[PDB]
Formats: structure tokens, C-alpha cells, sequence
């Protein structure tokens, strides 16, 4: 139950960050969950890290396509923090889009889209 | 200001001009929002779609 809460309401608690709390919070959330990919692998287990990863990657592209700078900063230097395929590929594209309608967030976001090809 | 000496317009305001459209205050809020409302952590997963949504709600 502490696994889900950490992984569904990821959103607001990004958006509140002030610029490097985030990255301290991307810290300790790619802590547990390499700890969860770890420890998966046990089926019933990977329905629900798919679940997990479902929602991540949902609550990232709604925060993305849309939520102006302060949202879309914290989330992206987030994914940077927890960068170690359809939701791979609609992430990757949403967010070539934001860096694309583009100062310094495009170049985070050019970093983070670079890191997503190199770990392709 | 706790929950109370911050908003005091949110609840007697309920969109073109209102506080709720404002992430200078809208940020704060959700600074605010982490410390207390213990509705915060709450499951709640109805997917909002927009942030004045989700902060008027929890007002």
C-alpha cells in the first residue's frame, strides 16, 4: 500500500518543489523503485508493477503536455532522476514536443531527451 | 497561515479573474497543501485536469 500511494500521487507532490527538492525527491523515488525492479524478478507481482509503471508514465505525460514551468521543470529534472516501450515512445515524444515549442528548460529537456535515446 | 488566514477568498469566491487562476498563489498552496489537509496524500485518483480543479475541491 506505501508502494502504490508513492507511485499514483506523484503529481502535485512534483509540482511542489522548489527547483532541487525535486531532485532530491527523484533521489529517494529511484531508490525504491529500483529497489521494486530489484525485487520483482511472480506474476500477480509484475501485473502490478506494470500498474505501477502505468500510472508513472501517465501522471509524466499529463504533467508534461501541459502544467507551464514550474510543473513542467520539476517533472523533468525528476525523469532525469529516474531515467535508470508504447509508454517510452508517447513520453519521448511528448516531451521532444515541449523541448521543440521552445531557455534553460529546453536545454533539460534536450539533456533528458538525449539520456532517453542513449538508454533507448 | 494554516488553511485558514491563507486562502480566505477561495471559499467565499466560489474563472476569468479569480485567485484560483493564479500559480503564483496556486504553487503556495500546494506548499501549504504538504504540511497539513491530511485530504493531501489521500488516494483520491479521479485524474483532474487542470490544477485549479484538484485546489478549488481541496478548499
Amino acid at each position: 500500500l506505501c508502494y502504490d500511494r508513492v507511485f499514483s500521487d506523484i503529481i502535485y507532490t512534483v509540482a511542489s518543489c522548489t527547483e532541487n527538492e525535486a531532485s532530491r525527491y527523484g533521489r529517494f523515488l529511484c531508490c525504491m523503485l529500483e529497489t521494486v525492479t530489484r525485487w520483482h524478478s511472480y506474476e500477480n507481482f509484475r501485473h502490478v508493477v506494470h500498474k505501477w509503471h502505468y500510472k508513472l508514465t501517465k501522471a509524466s505525460v499529463h504533467c508534461l503536455e501541459t502544467g507551464e514551468y514550474t510543473h513542467i521543470r520539476n517533472i523533468l529534472i525528476v525523469l532525469t532522476k529516474i531515467l535508470p516501450v508504447l509508454n517510452l515512445g508517447q513520453a519521448l515524444e511528448r516531451r521532444v514536443h515541449k523541448i521543440c515549442q521552445e531557455p534553460d528548460l529546453y536545454a533539460l529537456a534536450m539533456g533528458y531527451s538525449g539520456q532517453l535515446k542513449s538508454r533507448k | 497561515p494554516t488553511l485558514e488566514e491563507f486562502f480566505e477568498e477561495a471559499i467565499e469566491q466560489a474563472n476569468e479573474y479569480k485567485a484560483v487562476n493564479n500559480s503564483n498563489y496556486g504553487w503556495r498552496a500546494l506548499r501549504l497543501l504538504a504540511r497539513r489537509s491530511p485530504h493531501f496524500f489521500q488516494p483520491t485518483n479521479q485524474q483532474f485536469k487542470s490544477l485549479p480543479e484538484y485546489l478549488e475541491n481541496m478548499v
